C-alpha cells in the first residue's frame, strides 16, 4: 500500500505542478497524450490499488479479501470488503477519465509539461517499486498462517470480478 | 454459503455448529478408526521454532519448506515441490474437517429425522 | 520565449463535437458563441484519446512481443535442456 | 547551606552600592555562580537526607528546587532590564533587593529543619512579591491583585500556625525528622478532621487549588514580569514541598477527606483548560494554565504513591521552566504592543523567526512532548491514579487533550496567520530576551538526558 | 526571463513532446505488461487454485462412514 | 563476560551450519566478510590501544560494604540512634531487593527472546520463579506508601503474621 | 428553487433565502446608506492613521478594548443574583463535583471491597 | 550478529547527521536538499543490508544499551526491537522517502 | 569524490563509533543485546559441537 | 509558472473578445464599450468577463466583474491583478 | 449602496452558471445548458410594475440557491482556494526593511537608496494629500468609502501608500 498510493500521489502532484497548482478533476481531461509518462504511471497505479494478477496489490488485496471470507466473521464484514473493492476500483477509475482521457478543461495556455529528470526519475523507481515488490517479496517472505488450499472457487474469483463492475 | 442458508433460513440442527460440532464419537461408526498419526516430533516444531497455528500435522512440510528456502538463498524461484506436499497437505487436511464437517452434518441430518421417524411412528 | 498566438480562423465550432451543440440549439433558436473558445481543446492534438482498455493497452504490442518470445523462451529450455 | 546563604545575602551590600550602570552587570554574574555553587546540592545519598547543619538540612526533593529557584533569579534580572531603564537608581537598587531577599527567604524555606522554621520563611515570601506586585505593576487592579493574593494566602496560613504550635505541645517537637521517625497513626476523632485540615488549606490555597485559586489569575496576570516567573515558576510549588513534608503525619487520615479536594481538582483541571482555552487576555492563558497543570500536582500528591510523588517532584520543576518562558514569550510580546490581547498580534512568524521558535517548544513543553520531563511527572501520575482507580483515566487524559488545544491556540493567534500592517514598532529581536529564552529552554533538555535527578529521593 | 528557458509552452496548441518522456513510457508500460503474462504463463497455478476443491454432496456415506438411516 | 551465568543465566547458542546446495553462492557470507575486514579492524586495534592503556596505569576502587546493624523490631521506641540504624538497613534492604526484582525480570526477559516463538512453552520456570519473587515482593513493600518506613514495614509483616496466625488456628479447627 | 434550506444557528439563512434580500422596502434600504457613511469615516480615519507615516507603534482598537473589558471587568458589576444565574451555578456548581464525588467513590467502594480478601488481579504489580 | 543489530544502529543515526548539521549552522543551505538526497539514498542503502542475514537465518533480536530509569522494579532504557516486521519495514520506508522528496526537490523549489 | 567525502564523514567513520560502542560497552554488559535461538533443523548440525540433528523420518509424500 | 507578462494576457483578451462570436473581429476595439460600442446586454456582459475567468484563472470579484466595461481596463484589471511592470 | 435589481440578478446569474459549468463540467455540454439557461433568463426580460420582478427574483434566487453544486469548482485562489490565501506566510511589511541592521542595507544598496526617495515622496505627498483630503470632504464626513482624487496641480492621489506599497501578490 504504501508503494502504489504514494507511487500515485506525486504522480498526481506532477500533474498539479504542470497545470498551474490546480486539484479539481473538472478541469483536467486530454492530458493522456500530454502527459505521457506520468499517464502511464497514473494508470498502472490506478488499478494496481486494485492490484491485477501478479503484483503488489494481488498478492495483498486478493489474499486479504479470500482470507476475511475463508474465516469466521459477522455476515456484513465479508460484504463491506467486496463493497470496498468494487467502490475503489470506480473512482479508480474515474480520476483516469477525468485526468487523461476526455478534453482538456484546462486554460488555454498549454504549459502542460513534465520534462524535468528528477520528476521522471523520482516516479521511475516507484514503477519497478509499485509492480515488482509484491512478487519478490511474497516469496521472500514464509508464510505465516496455513495457507488456503481447498476453497470453493468463487469467494477468490470475487475479488477479482468486483473489481470490474 | 448453501450450508449457511441451510441453517439461518434453514434448519440450525441441520448444518454442523463450527463452534460445537463434532457432536459424535469418532470412534462410532467406524470401528477401529486409525489416529491421524504425526510426523513432526515436538522437538521438531520446538526445534524450529514454528508459531502454533502453523504447527499442525502439516507442519512436517512447512519445516522442510523453510529448510530449502534457508538454503535456496540467494535464490528465491527455487523451492517448488516443498509447498507441494505442503499445500496438497493442507488440502488434504482441510478436506478431512471439510469431510468431517460433512461427517457430522449427515451425523446430525441422520439422527434428527431418525428421530422423527421415532416420532412418526408414536 | 514567443508565446505566440495562433490563429483564430482555425477555432470555431468545426472539427470539435461543438457542432451538435451549435445546431441544437439553433434547432430552439438559439446561438452559441463561445464554443470557438473550446474548439482548441475538443481539436488539434488533444483530440481523439485512447480508450480505458486501450489506455492500458498501452505498451500491449511490444509487451505482447517481449512476452511471447519469452514464452518462447520458456519453451526453449524444456525443450533444450 | 551557608555556603549559599552567606553568598546570597552578601549580593545586598554589593548591589546596594554599585555603580549606577554597574548593578544589572553585577547583580547577573554573581547570582549565575551562585547557581553553579548550588549545583553541588544535586549529590544525595541513599535515603539519609543532607544534614549540614541542626537548624538545615536537604534532600532529593529539597534541592531541585533549591536549584531552580538560583537558577531562576538571573532570569528576572535579565527579563527585568528591558521595563526598569526609566528608573532612578536607587529605585532600581530597590528592585533587586525584593529579588535578592525573595530568593533568600526562598532558600531557607527549603532547607529548613522543623515546620515552623519553615512556616516562618514561607510565608515570609509574601512580602517581598507584595511590594514587587503592587509597587512596580502597570495597571489600576494591582492594588486589588496585591490585597486578593496576600488574604487568600494568609487566610490559610494563620490555621496551619495554630496546627503547627499544637503538634510541639503535643508531640514534643517540629522537627521533620523526628516528626517522621517518629511517625504515629493519626485517629479519626473529629478533632482530627480540623487537625488535618488546618495543615492543608495553607499548602492549596497556594498551589492553587480550583475555588481557591482566584487570585492566581488576579495576580500573575498582573504582576510585573519579573515577579511574574518567581511567583509562577516556585512560589505556587511552595505548597508541594509543604504537603510532601506534612503528609508525613497525617495518616490515615488522607484516606477520606482527600476526596472532598480529589475531584475538586480532577473536576478542576478540566475546568481550568477550558477557560485557557477561551481566554482574551494572553498571560491570562498561562495563569490558567498554571493552575491546570498545578491540579495534577495535587492528585499526585495527595494519593500517597511513591509514583505520584516522584510524578509530583518532575511537573513541579519542568511546569516552573515552562510557565517562566510562556510568561517571560508574552512579556516580548505585550512590551512591543503594549497590551496582552490574544488576537490583537496574530501572525508574527513571519516577523519574529526565532520567537516563533521560542513560542514552539515551549508551548510543545506544554504540550508535552516526549520524553520532555512534562510527561515524565505526567505519566507517573497518571499510572498512579490509575493504579488508584481505573476511570481516572479518562478525565485527566481529556483534560491534557484540551491541554493540548489551547497550547496550539496561542501559536496560531500570536504567529500563525498574517501580520498587523499598521502595526510597525515589531524592531529587531534584542538578543537580550532572546538569550533569556535559550537558559530557559537549554535546562529542560538537558534534564531529558539525565531525568533521575529531579524525581525526589523516592527514586 | 533568466537564461536557462528551454520547455516551451504553447498557447492552444499540442504542446512539444521530447522523446525521451514518449520512449520510456511506453517501455515501462510494456515492463509492466509483459511482467505479467510471463508469470501468468510461468505461474498460472497462483491466480487460480492449483488443488481442486470436491464437492461435498458427491461424497457417499463410506469415508462419511455414516451408520445406515433405517435403524 | 564479567557477569555469571549463576546471576544471568545465558541458554547455550548453536550453529544450524549452512549447506547452500544453489548454484548461486551466498551473498551474507562475504558482505559480513568486508563488514568485518573494513570497519572491526580499524577499531580492534585501536580497542588494543585502549586496553593496552588501562593496563599502563591500573588504578583500583572497591566495593562499599555494610556491617549489620539491629533490627527495628529489636530496636527501642522513641530512641532516635538504634532504631535510625534499623531505618536505614530496612531501606537498603529495599533497594536491594528492588534489584533482585529487577535481574529477574532481566533473567526472564532474556529467556522470551532466547526461546523465539517457543516462549510459551520455555520460559514457564523463568516465569513461575519470577512470579514467587514477585509474589513474595508484595507481601513484602508493596502498599506501605509514599512515606514507607522500617515501623510501617513492619506493622504490615506483623498484620501478615497475625492474619496467618488467626488462618492457622482456623485451620487446625 | 425546492424544499427550501430551514436556517440553523451553525447554519444561518443564506443571502439568497434571507427574506429581506428580496423584500427590500424602502427603508431598509435607506438603513444601508447611514451604516455606510459611519463605516466610510470609521474606514477613514483608519487610514489616515495606518497610511500616516508619522504614526508608529499601535493604535487603539476602541472595539477590541471594550471586547476585553467587558469580557474581564464589566461582567461583575453587571451581574445580578437573579435566581436564573443561581440556578446554573447550582447545576454546574455544586452538580459535577457531586457527579464525580459519587462516581470515584462507587469505584473505590466497588474497587476496595475486594482486595480485603483476594478477588483481584495484582500478583504482577509491586509497583505505586 | 556482529551485521544487522550493529547496521540497524547505523542507519538510524546516519538520519539525524542531517539534522545535526543543520542546526550547527555549519552546514551549506543551497545545497542541503540535495545533501538530503544523498543522505537519504545512502541511508536506504545501508537500510538493504539488515535484510540479507535475515533472509538467510532470520534472526531477531532486541537492543537495549543504555540505562535512562531505573525507576525501582521497573528499569527504562532506548530500546529497538528488530523484528520481521521492523526489519524489512525500513527499506520500504526509506526507498519511499527517498523517492518522494526527490520528486518534492522540483516540484517544492519555489519557496 | 563527494560521494566518497559522503561515505567517510557520514557513514564510515559512524559505523566505528557505533561498532566501537556495543561490542566493548554495550554487550559488556548483561542481557543488553539477545539474540533470539535460529530454527536449527533436525537433520541439520550444530557447528560448534558437530552434531547432526537426526532428522525425522519419511513423509508422507503426498505427491499431486 | 512562468513570468507571464501583461503582452501575453493583452493578446489572450482581445483574441477572445474577437473570438468571441458576437463580438466580431472588425467590430472589436481596445475600449470597446460593450453596452455602448459593442451594444451587448448585461448577461452577455456576465458572459464575456467570465469568459476570461476559465481563459485565464484567476477570480474576478463580482464588485468588480460589473464595473470592468471596456478591454483596454480589462487589461489594465488584469495588470493590478497581479501586478505586472515588465 | 444598496444593490439595484438588475444587479442583484446579475451576481445571482454569475455563479449560477458557474454552478452549471461545474455541474456539465464538459465545455461543449456546458456551452449546450448556458445559452438554453441565457434563453431561459431572457424569457421574461421585460418587467414593467418592478413587484412583479420582484417575485419573479424570489423564483430566480431561489432557483441558484438550490443550483449550487455540492462541491463547486473554487479555483486555487477564490475564496477557499487551495492556493487560495497560500502565500500570506511569505509577505512582509514595508517598513521591516527600515528594520534592518546596516550591513543588509549596505549590501542592498541601490534599493535602499530607491526606497529613501520612495520615503521621501511620501513625506510630501502624505502632506499635500492629508490638506487635499479634508476639504475634498464635504460636512458630515465622507458620505462613501470612496477617496476623492489628485485633482490638484503637482499632487499625489491621496491615501496612497498602502495601495502602492502594498506587498505584492508573489512575494516569493
Ligand atoms: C446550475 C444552476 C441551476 C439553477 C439556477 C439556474 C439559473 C437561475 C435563473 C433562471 C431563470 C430566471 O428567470 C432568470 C432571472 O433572474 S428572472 C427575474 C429577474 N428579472 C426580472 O424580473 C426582469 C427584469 N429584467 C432584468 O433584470 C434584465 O432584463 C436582465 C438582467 C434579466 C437581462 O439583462 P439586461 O441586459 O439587464
Ligand atoms: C459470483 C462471485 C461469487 C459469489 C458472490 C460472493 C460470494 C462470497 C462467498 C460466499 C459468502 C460467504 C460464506 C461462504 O463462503
Amino acid at each position: 500500500h504504501a508503494f502504489f498510493k504514494a507511487m500515485l500521489f506525486m504522480c498526481s502532484g506532477s500533474i498539479i505542478h504542470s497545470l498551474n497548482d490546480e486539484q479539481d478533476i473538472r478541469k483536467m481531461g486530454g492530458l493522456y497524450k500530454a502527459m505521457p509518462f506520468t499517464t502511464t504511471a497514473l494508470i498502472i497505479g490506478s488499478l494496481a490499488l486494485t492490484g491485477m494478477p501478479y503484483l503488489t496489490g494481488f498478492y495483498s488485496k486478493d489474499l486479504i479479501i479470500e482470507a476475511v471470507n475463508m474465516s469466521y466473521t459477522n455476515a456484513w464484514a465479508l460484504l463491506m470488503t467486496l463493497i470496498a473493492t468494487s467502490l475503489t476500483a470506480a473512482y479508480s477509475t474515474r480520476i483516469i477519465f477525468f485526468a487523461f482521457l476526455g478534453k482538456p478543461r484546462f486554460p488555454p495556455l498549454v504549459l502542460i509539461n513534465e520534462n524535468n529528470p528528477l520528476l521522471i526519475n523520482s516516479i521511475k523507481r516507484l514503477l519497478i517499486g509499485s509492480i515488482f515488490a509484491g512478487f519478490i517479496i511474497s516469496n521472500n517472505i514464509p508464510p505465516m498462517t496455513v495457507p488456503n488450499t481447498t476453497m470453493p472457487l468463487y469467494m477468490k474469483m470475487t475479488a477479482l470480478i468486483v473489481t470490474i463492475m | 454459503g448453501a450450508h449457511l442458508a441451510r441453517r439461518y433460513l434453514g434448519d440450525a440442527s441441520k448444518e454442523p455448529d463450527p463452534l460445537r460440532m463434532p457432536t459424535f464419537p469418532p470412534d462410532y461408526g467406524f470401528p477401529e478408526r486409525k489416529e491421524r498419526e504425526m510426523v513432526a516430533t515436538q522437538q521438531e516444531m520446538n526445534d524450529a521454532q514454528l508459531m502454533l497455528q502453523q504447527r499442525d500435522y502439516c507442519a512436517h512440510y512447512l519445516i522442510q519448506l523453510l529448510k530449502c528456502k534457508r538454503d535456496s538463498f540467494p535464490n528465491f524461484l527455487a523451492c517448488k515441490h516443498e509447498q507441494h506436499d505442503w499445500d496438497y497437505c493442507e488440502h488434504l487436511d482441510y478436506v478431512k474437517r471439510m469431510k468431517e464437517f460433512e461427517r457430522e452434518r449427515r451425523l446430525l441430518q441422520r439422527k434428527k429425522r431418525r428421530e422423527q421417524r421415532e416420532a412418526e411412528m408414536a | 520565449s514567443k508565446m505566440e498566438l495562433p490563429d483564430y480562423k482555425q477555432w470555431k465550432i468545426e472539427g470539435t463535437p461543438l457542432e451538435t451543440v451549435q445546431e441544437k440549439l439553433a434547432a430552439r433558436g438559439l446561438r452559441d458563441p463561445w464554443g470557438r473558445n473550446e474548439a482548441w481543446r475538443y481539436s488539434g492534438g488533444f483530440a481523439n484519446n485512447v480508450s480505458f482498455v486501450g489506455a492500458l493497452l498501452k505498451g500491449f504490442k511490444w509487451g505482447f512481443a517481449a512476452f511471447v518470445v519469452a514464452v518462447g523462451a520458456e519453451y526453449y529450455l524444456e525443450s533444450q535442456n | 547551606m551557608l555556603k549559599i546563604i552567606i553568598p546570597t545575602t552578601m549580593l545586598l551590600p554589593m548591589t546596594w552600592m554599585s555603580k549606577h550602570n554597574m548593578i544589572w552587570i553585577n547583580a547577573t554574574v554573581h547570582s549565575l555562580l551562585i547557581s553553579l555553587i548550588s549545583l553541588s546540592l544535586l549529590n544525595q545519598l541513599g535515603e539519609n537526607s543532607l544534614n549540614f547543619s541542626l537548624t538545615f538540612f536537604s534532600d532529593s526533593l529539597s534541592a531541585p528546587l533549591l536549584v531552580l529557584t538560583t537558577w531562576l533569579l538571573p532570569l528576572m534580572l535579565m527579563a527585568s532590564q528591558s521595563h526598569l531603564s526609566k528608573e532612578t537608581t536607587t529605585r532600581k537598587k530597590l528592585y533587586i533587593t525584593m529579588l535578592i531577599l525573595l530568593q533568600l527567604f526562598l532558600i531557607m524555606t527549603f532547607t529548613a529543619t522543623e515546620l515552623i522554621l519553615f512556616y516562618i520563611l514561607f510565608e515570609a515570601t509574601l512580602v517581598p512579591t507584595l511590594i514587587i506586585i503592587t509597587r512596580w505593576g502597570n495597571q489600576t487592579e494591582r492594588l486589588n491583585a496585591g490585597l486578593y493574593f496576600l488574604f487568600y494566602t494568609l487566610a490559610g496560613s494563620l490555621p496551619l500556625l495554630v496546627a503547627l504550635v499544637y503538634i510541639q505541645n503535643t508531640t514534643g517537637s517540629l522537627n521533620f525528622l523526628i516528626i517522621h521517625y517518629w511517625s504515629h497513626p493519626l485517629s479519626n476523632s473529629w478533632s482530627n478532621i480540623f487537625m488535618w485540615l488546618a495543615c492543608i488549606m495553607a499548602f492549596m490555597v497556594k498551589m492553587p487549588l480550583y475555588g481557591l485559586h482566584l487570585w492566581l489569575p488576579k495576580a500573575h496576570v498582573e504582576a510585573p514580569i519579573a515577579g511574574s516567573m518567581v511567583l509562577a515558576a516556585v512560589l505556587l510549588k511552595l505548597g508541594g514541598y509543604g504537603m510532601m513534608r506534612i503528609t508525613t503525619i497525617l495518616n490515615p487520615l488522607t484516606n477520606y477527606m482527600a476526596y472532598p479536594f480529589l475531584m475538586l481538582s480532577m473536576w478542576g483541571m478540566i475546568m481550568t483548560s477550558s477557560i485557557c482555552l477561551r481566554q482574551t487576555d494572553l498571560k491570562s492563558l498561562i495563569a490558567y494554565s498554571s493552575v491546570s497543570h498545578m491540579a495534577l500536582v495535587i492528585v499526585a500528591i495527595m494519593i500517597q504513591t511513591p509514583w505520584s510523588f516522584m510524578g509530583a517532584t518532575a511537573l513541579m520543576i519542568a511546569h516552573g521552566l515552562t510557565s517562566s518562558m510562556l510568561f517571560c514569550l508574552a512579556n516580548t510580546n505585550y512590551e512591543r504592543v503594549h497590551s496582552r490581547t490574544m488576537i490583537l498580534a496574530r501572525g508574527l512568524q513571519t516577523l519574529l523567526p526565532l520567537m516563533a521558535t521560542w513560542w514552539l517548544m515551549a508551548s510543545l513543553t506544554n504540550l508535552a512532548l516526549p520524553p520532555s520531563i512534562n510527561l515524565i511527572g505526567e505519566l507517573f501520575i497518571i499510572t498512579a491514579s490509575f493504579s488508584w482507580s481505573n476511570i481516572t483515566i479518562i478525565l485527566m487524559g481529556m483534560n491534557m487533550m484540551i491541554t493540548a488545544l489551547y497550547s496550539l491556540y496561542m501559536l496560531i493567534t500570536t504567529q500563525r496567520g498574517k501580520y498587523t500592517h499598521h502595526i510597525n514598532n515589531i524592531k529587531a529581536s534584542f538578543t537580550r530576551e532572546n538569550a533569556l529564552m535559550a537558559l530557559h529552554i537549554l535546562p529542560l533538555l538537558l534534564l531529558t538526558l539525565n531525568p533521575k535527578m529531579i524525581l525526589g529521593p523516592l527514586y | 526571463a533568466g537564461g536557462g528557458v528551454h520547455i516551451e509552452p504553447r498557447y492552444r496548441q499540442f504542446p512539444q513532446l521530447t522523446r525521451s518522456q514518449l520512449i520510456q513510457a511506453e517501455f515501462f508500460s510494456a515492463t509492466m505488461w509483459f511482467w505479467i503474462l510471463w508469470r501468468f504463463w510461468h505461474d498460472s497455478d497462483a491466480v487460480l487454485g492449483h488443488f481442486p476443491y470436491p464437492d461435498p454432496s458427491q461424497w457417499t456415506d463410506e469415508e462419511l462412514g455414516i451408520l445406515p438411516d433405517d435403524e | 563476560d564479567s557477569w555469571d551465568k549463576d546471576v544471568y543465566p545465558e541458554p547455550p547458542r548453536r550453529t544450524p551450519a549452512p549447506a547452500p546446495q544453489t548454484s548461486l553462492p551466498n551473498p551474507v557470507t562475504y558482505l559480513t566478510k568486508i563488514f568485518d575486514l573494513l570497519v572491526d579492524r580499524p577499531v580492534t586495534l585501536a580497542r588494543e590501544f585502549i586496553e593496552q592503556q588501562h593496563a599502563k596505569n591500573r588504578y583500583y576502587y572497591y566495593h562499599r560494604e555494610f556491617r549489620r546493624v539491629p533490627d527495628i523490631t529489636e530496636c527501642e521506641e522513641k530512641d532516635i540512634l538504634c532504631m535510625f540504624e534499623a531505618e536505614m538497613q530496612w531501606r537498603r534492604d529495599y533497594k536491594v531487593d528492588q534489584e533482585i526484582v529487577n535481574i529477574i525480570q532481566e533473567r526472564l526477559k532474556a529467556c522470551q527472546q532466547r526461546e523465539g516463538e517457543s516462549y510459551r512453552q520455555n520460559c514457564a520456570k523463568e516465569l513461575e520463579q519470577f512470579t514467587q519473587v514477585s509474589k513474595a515482593f508484595q507481601d513484602r513493600y508493596s502498599d506501605l506508601g509514599a512515606h514507607y518506613s522500617a515501623r510501617k514495614c513492619l506493622a504490615k509483616q506483623k498484620q501478615r503474621m497475625l492474619a496467618e496466625r488467626k488462618a492457622a488456628k482456623e485451620a487446625a479447627a | 428553487s425546492f424544499p427550501k434550506y430551514k436556517p440553523s444557528r451553525l447554519a444561518t439563512l443564506p443571502a439568497t433565502l434571507d427574506p429581506a434580500e428580496y423584500d427590500i422596502s424602502p427603508e431598509t434600504r435607506k438603513a444601508q446608506a447611514e451604516r455606510l457613511a459611519i463605516r466610510s469615516r470609521l474606514k477613514r480615519e483608519y487610514l489616515l492613521q495606518y497610511n500616516d507615516p508619522n504614526r508608529l507603534g499601535v493604535i487603539e482598537d476602541p472595539a477590541l478594548i471594550r471586547w476585553t473589558y467587558a469580557r474581564s471587568a464589566n461582567i461583575y458589576p453587571n451581574f445580578r443574583p437573579t435566581p436564573k444565574t443561581s440556578l446554573l451555578g447550582a447545576l454546574f456548581g455544586i452538580g459535577p463535583l457531586f457527579f464525580w464525588y459519587y462516581v470515584f467513590k462507587t469505584d473505590r467502594d466497588k474497587k476496595e471491597k475486594l482486595i480485603q480478601e483476594g478477588k483481584l488481579d495484582q500478583t504482577f504489580n509491586i509497583s505505586y | 550478529m556482529n551485521p544487522f543489530a550493529s547496521l540497524t544502529l547505523t542507519t538510524l543515526i546516519i538520519l539525524t547527521i542531517p539534522i545535526m548539521m543543520s542546526n550547527s549552522n555549519i552546514y551549506k543551505t543551497n545545497l542541503y536538499p540535495n545533501y538530503v538526497k544523498t543522505t537519504v539514498s545512502y541511508a536506504f542503502t545501508l537500510s538493504l543490508v539488515p535484510l540479507l542475514m535475515f533472509m538467510h537465518t532470520g534472526q531477531e533480536m532486541i537492543i537495549s544499551n543504555w540505562h535512562w530509569m531505573t525507576l525501582q522494579t521497573v528499569e527504562l532504557s532506548l530500546s529497538f526491537k528488530m523484528d520481521y516486521f521492523s526489519v524489512m519495514f525500513i527499506p520500504v520506508a526509506l526507498f519511499v522517502t527517498w523517492s518522494i522528496m526527490e520528486f518534492s526537490m522540483w516540484y517544492m523549489h519555489s519557496d | 569524490y563527494r560521494h566518497s567525502i559522503f561515505a567517510v564523514t557520514h557513514v564510515l567513520i559512524p559505523v566505528w563509533i557505533i561498532h566501537y560502542y556495543l561490542k566493548y560497552h554495550v554487550t559488556a554488559k548483561p542481557y543488553t543485546v539477545v539474540e533470539r535461538k535460529p530454527r536449527i533443523f533436525p537433520g541439520d548440525t550444530i557447528l560448534e559441537t558437530g552434531e547432526v540433528i537426526p532428522l525425522m523420518k519419511e513423509f508422507p509424500d503426498q505427491h499431486h | 509558472a512562468p513570468p507571464l507578462t501583461l503582452e501575453a494576457i493583452k493578446d489572450r483578451v482581445l483574441y477572445v473578445l474577437k473570438l468571441y462570436d458576437k463580438i466580431d473581429p472588425e467590430k472589436l476595439s481596445v475600449n470597446s464599450h460593450f453596452m455602448k460600442d459593442l451594444g451587448l446586454d448585461s448577461l452577455d456582459q456576465v458572459e464575456i468577463i467570465m469568459a476570461m475567468e476559465d481563459e485565464f484563472g484567476f477570480e474576478i470579484p463580482d464588485i468588480d466583474a460589473e464595473k470592468l466595461m471596456c478591454p483596454q481596463e480589462i487589461v489594465d484589471y488584469i495588470a493590478d491583478k497581479k501586478d505586472v511592470y515588465e | 449602496a444598496y444593490l439595484t435589481h438588475q444587479q442583484k440578478v446579475l451576481r445571482l446569474y454569475k455563479r449560477a452558471l458557474r454552478h452549471l459549468e461545474s455541474w456539465c463540467v464538459h465545455r461543449d455540454k456546458y456551452r449546450y445548458f448556458a445559452c438554453l439557461m441565457r434563453a431561459r433568463f431572457d424569457e421574461h426580460k421585460n418587467e414593467k410594475d418592478m413587484v412583479k420582478a420582484t417575485q419573479l427574483l424570489r423564483q430566480a434566487e431561489e432557483e441558484f440557491w438550490y443550483g449550487q453544486h455540492p462541491q463547486p469548482y473554487i479555483f486555487p485562489e477564490s475564496p477557499g482556494g487551495t492556493s487560495y490565501e497560500r502565500y500570506e506566510c511569505y509577505k512582509v511589511p514595508e517598513w521591516c526593511l527600515d528594520d534592518w541592521h546596516p550591513s543588509e542595507k549596505a549590501m542592498y544598496p541601490d534599493y535602499f537608496a530607491k526606497r529613501e526617495q520612495w520615503k521621501r515622496l511620501r513625506r510630501e505627498s502624505w502632506e499635500r494629500e492629508v490638506k487635499q483630503l479634508q476639504e475634498e470632504t464635504p460636512p458630515g464626513g465622507p458620505r462613501t468609502e470612496a477617496l476623492p482624487p489628485a485633482r490638484k496641480e503637482g499632487d499625489l492621489p491621496p491615501l496612497w501608500w498602502h495601495i502602492v506599497t502594498r506587498p505584492r501578490e508573489r512575494p516569493m
